[PDB]
Formats: C-alpha cells, structure tokens, sequence
RNA sequence: GGGGCUGAUUCUGGAUUCGACGGGAUUUGCGAAACCCAAGGUGCAUGCCGAGGGGCGGUUGGCCUCGUAAAAAGCCGCAAAAAAUAGUCGC
RNA sequence: CGUCGUAGUCCGGAUUGGAGUCUGCAACUCGACUCCAUGAAGUCGGAAUCGCUAGUAAUCGUGGAUCAGAAUGCCACGGUG
C-alpha cells in the first residue's frame, strides 16, 4: 500500500531482535522523490555520533535542478526523530561487540515518511548455514511425519 | 459605597491641597473598572468561556460580554464572530465594591505580595494590572473550578499623568512600593 | 546508640571553639570537621559551618536540635533524580 | 438593572480569624466566615520581622543536655 | 520555435513527523554565576608604586596575596596527542 | 481442649512517628532486639521453568564456623513422613 524501498537482504543477513517505528529528518526535493523518484535504502546503518543516529546509507535521486542553488547531495546524511526515552537502547546496546540496528523499511504514515529501525547482529556464515539447514529440517519432519501417519 | 464616600471625602481635601489644584472637578476621579479574562483556548472548548463567564459572575454578579474576535488572526488559528474571551465592566457602586472586595482580599494573597508594581501605567494613568487566578476571591470555591481564570483588570480612572494616578491609588491605600 | 550515663560526645577543641564564640558574641560561622559528635544546648544562636568532604556545609541551629548528632543535617551524596 | 438574570446579593459577614467584621455583600451565598485578611497580613499591619523564626524549644531539652 | 498536461496525498484552503534538534531559550521552586548593593564580626583592607605569575608563559591592570612591598595565585595556551568509524569480510 | 467461620480476614508484618536495650571510643549515611501505635502489598500467579526414585521429596525446630554485635546466605542435626 504505502510501502516504499525496503531492504529484506538485512533481514536475512542479521538477527533482527527489536523495532523502533522511528520517523526520519529529511530536507526538500527527497520526500517528494519517496513518492516517485527512486529512492534506495542499501547499505543503511545508524551513525551515532553523540545523540544523532543519522541513517547514513541511502541514495535518493533528485528529480529535478530547478533550484540550481543548493548543492545536491544523494549520500546525505539523514537525521532521525525518536522519542529519548526509547533512544537509551541505542546509546546501551550497540558497541558490545558487533552489534548494529539497521533500516528495515521505509513506508508512509499519513503522509509523513516512517523509517522502521531494527537492532541485529552479524551471522558470520555459520548461523547462515544452521538457520537454513533449520528451516529445511522442520519442513523435512513434517513431510515424513505426514508420510508415515499417511 | 462606604468606602466610596468615606475615602472621596478625604482625597479631594489631600489633593487639593497638595497638587495646589483650583477646582474640585478636576482632582483624579474613579470613572469605572474593567475586567476581561483571556479564554481564547475556547476555539474547540466552548465549555471554558461558560466556565469562565460563571465565575465572573460568582466573583462579582453580572453578565460578562463576550467579546467575539474582529481580525481572525493566523496564528491563534480564530475566526472573526467567534467567542474569544469575555469581559465585565462596574462603574460607580459595582465599581466601589469591586475595588473594595479585591484590594482587601487580595492584599494577603498567593506569593510574597510585597506590594504591586509601579509601573503599570497605561500612558495616562487608568492602572491596568493583573491577577492571576480567580481562587484568589472566597467568592470562588476553592476545589470546584476546573480551571485557573486570571483577570486583566484596569481601574480606569481620570488621571492626566502617573504621578496623580500613584497619589490617588495609595490615598485609596493600594499595596505600592 | 550509647549508655544514658556515658555522656554526650561533643568535642575537646570543638567545646572550646563555641565557649570562645558565645563569650566573644561574634556573628562569624564557627567552621566544624567533626561528623559524628552530638549537639550541645549551648550553640543555640550561632552560625556552624559542618565539613563533608565537599563544602563547609552551614548550619544555623535552632533551638530544635540538642538530643540528636548535627551531622544529620548534612547528607555526603549528591542526587536529586535520575533524569 | 435587567430582570432576574444576574445572581445571588445578599449581606454576609466578613469575619477573619483576628478581630474585623465586615458587612459585605456579594455572591457567595453562606456566610464568609473566610480567613487571614488585609488587617491581619504581614504586608503592613505589623510583622515585617515575624514572617519566619528559628523554631520554639518544646520538650528536646529534656532527660539530658 | 511554438503551444498543452504535470511540479498537488489530496486533485479535501486548516498535517502537533508523537519522537531528536534552534526558539521569549514564555513557565514554578531557586546556588553570587538563574544574578544579586552600608551592618552584628573587628583586621592592618579600599585608590594607593606594586609582584610578575600553578610544571612553563600570558589575561580586560587592579581578576591573588599583602603593609611599607613580595612570593605572584583564582582562568587560558605550552598542556590531556591517543579523536579517527555499523556489521559481514585475506592469513 | 477451647475459640474464630470464610471476611484484605483476629490472614498476611512490611513502611511509618517515637521509646529504650545488646554491642563495640561513635549506629542521621549504616546494625540487630524489643514492645505500644498506622497496619502496605498479596488473595496459588502467562509463556516458560527447576528439583527430587525412600527414611528421599515436602514441612518443623535446633546446632556450628566469620565476628565488638550485623544471616532469609553457608555448613551440619534430628522429628514427622
Ligand atoms: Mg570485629
Ligand atoms: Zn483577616
């Protein structure tokens, strides 16, 4: 429906524990372009520097050059509207050792843009290989299963 | 209008003879009291303005007028003919009582009434100055107001500078410093 | 707390600070490092400035405070509120 | 004066805690009976020095000293 | 070189991005830094030349100290150089 | 044996103001005991989850070391079963 560019690589490529229904700080000629006018979401993370988790990775392409005076910047970095109270999560759980929360999505909320935060980890190829082989295996048990009791 | 007499009889002698006057029609007169309360949040909440018109009348009975807005500002987000706040007016006997009732139960008052201020002065000398809320009169309940309704009241008087107007109020014996 | 017939605790030098102030009638802070001693009738009417650690914290005792210890009136952390 | 729309008047006493009586007349309906008033507040009737005091000795002095 | 349609989540003239980030930094208590101005103490303090200053040098010359003039000591720079990056990803 | 009768209860004993006591030069931070007084919560508790196969589960009390005192923690002991 209101659904934008999302990125489900991360989904598969993290342990996805919490979600922050944050909003997301952005300036002209880009909201109008989350409408139409290709905005991507790859390579999003968070860039806190004191209390500024900027989503950093983001191309959005401007549509226009019609005010040819502002210098136009697709790799600009985003400022990001969460409430203080549900910030502490970001300050706390990040730098333990792998840790990240990354942009799942981005969609419209009575049109104000809503950019969904998640906090994961890494899998380094091996909880890849024991998710997968998880997912193979109940579905396995469950066709044998059905098989035998026929 | 006890106090109306009994202090009219004194303020002329004392003003005539220290402003060195010719006539007794000229000394600083009391022409009227008026008092407003801002309820301008009544854009959504009608129920405030009613709140805030049987309070007035509690405080000093009459039937406030509502003063509906003329320029329908922006900014405040009003409508011209809409009701935005309501105010009063008391002249000669209403005007003596409300002054007598609120000067002398608002003198021991709210926070560290160590007088009022000086310099309040509209140009001319008719005294507007403010009272933040209405539980300051026992003519108000204590715990059944739903809100806190001030008053911006202004003892319109007939005083051609400051120094006159001082001169009456503190005659009148008005908490200055 | 202690035996009824031992004694109060007030100090050596702190008693004698105070004997000199009260016949000296000055209106100077008398400035206390002792924490744990206890409260003498006699300092009704004087300025103590108790010592902490962080500041010489004053103390204008009233006549409200002779059977406990004036270090009561004087906390060592600092907090108001998490936030 | 308009007809019976406007409210209550009638005579009540303004009665403090110190000693004045008044014979006002408003709204409030009961009797005043209200509290520290004008005549008694520590703006001019006395009592610049004795807003606050240093306490009152009850019974601390007692049993030991 | 010209016209015509879109630059409008309403094409519905009234949107608290709910949230962080500037605002009179409007508001209620309050610490001389959200400040602050003749009296109890009675000591050698005010303008006086000052004295060059914490490890080192300097501050609107009266921000430290005095009593017959000085060690300067309450702040800045030399200093505290470790600030330099989500995750997965050659050994 | 009596007693209470299904009730925030004569259940539940915490927080509170004050009182002394043990104790160690000193219990405002910061002890424990006491008894008069207010008498909280709570009324078998989701998903989950842990321990036990016999004198053991489960209940009741006592004892021991640390240490001026300051055990619901620790280590032991038996009764019921
Ligand atoms: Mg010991
Ligand atoms: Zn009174």
């Amino acid at each position: 429906s209101a659904t934008i560019a999302l990125n489900k690589r991360a989904r598969h490529e993290y342990f996805i524990e919490e979600e922050f229904e944050a909003g997301l700080a952005l300036q002209g000629w880009e909201v109008k372009s989350l409408r139409a006018g290709k905005a991507n979401i790859s390579d999003s993370y968070v860039l806190l520097r004191d209390g500024e988790a900027f989503l950093f990775g983001a191309n959005i392409t401007p549509m226009a050059v019609a005010s040819t005076h502002v210098v136009c910047d697709p790799t600009r970095t985003r400022k990001l509207l969460l409430n203080q109270r549900e910030l502490d999560s970001l300050y706390g759980r990040v730098n333990r050792e792998g840790y990240t929360v990354v942009a799942l999505s981005l969609y419209w909320k009575n049109a104000w843009c809503k950019v969904k935060i998640g906090v994961a980890k890494g899998k380094k190829q091996h909880d890849k290989r024991s998710d997968i082989k998880e997912r193979e295996w109940q579905v396995d048990k469950a066709r044998i299963m059905k098989n035998a009791h026929r | 209008a006890k106090l109306h007499d009994y202090y009219k009889d004194e303020v002329v002698k004392k003003l005539m003879t220290e402003f060195n006057y010719n006539s007794v029609m000229q000394v600083p007169r009391v022409e009227k009291i008026t008092l407003n309360m801002g309820v301008g949040e009544a854009i959504a909440d009608k129920k405030l303005l009613d709140n805030a018109a049987a309070d007035l009348a509690a405080i000093s009975g009459q039937k406030p007028l509502i003063t509906k807005a003329r320029k329908s500002v922006a900014g405040f987000k009003i409508r011209q003919g809409y009701p935005i706040g309501c105010k009063v007016t008391l002249r000669g006997e209403r005007m003596w009582e409300f002054f007598e009732r609120l000067i002398t139960i608002a003198v021991p008052r709210i926070r560290d009434f160590r007088g009022l201020s000086a310099k309040s002065f509209d140009g001319r000398g008719n005294y507007s100055m403010g009272v933040r809320e209405q539980i300051i009169f026992p003519e108000i309940d204590y715990d059944k107001v739903d809100r806190v309704r001030g008053l911006d009241i202004t003892i319109t008087t007939t005083a051609k500078s400051d120094e006159e107007g001082r001169a009456l109020l503190a005659a009148f014996d008005f908490p200055f410093r | 707390p202690r035996s009824l017939k031992k004694g109060p605790f007030i100090d050596l030098h702190l008693l004698k600070k105070v004997e000199k102030a009260v016949e000296s009638g000055d209106k100077k802070p008398l400035r206390t490092w002792s924490r744990r001693s206890t409260i003498f009738p006699n300092m009704i009417g004087l300025t103590i400035a108790v010592h902490n650690g962080r500041q010489h914290v004053p103390v204008f005792v009233t006549d409200e405070m002779v059977g406990h210890k004036l270090g009561e009136f004087a906390p060592t952390r600092t907090y108001r509120g998490h936030a | 004066m308009k007809k019976d729309i406007h409210p209550k008047y009638e005579e009540i006493t303004a009665s403090c805690s110190c000693g004045n009586v008044m014979k006002i007349r408003s709204t409030v309906g009961h009797d005043l009976n209200l509290d520290v008033c004008s005549k008694c507040h520590p703006f001019f009737t006395g009592k610049q020095r004795d807003v606050a005091t240093g306490g009152r000795v009850d019974r601390f002095n007692k049993r030991f000293n």
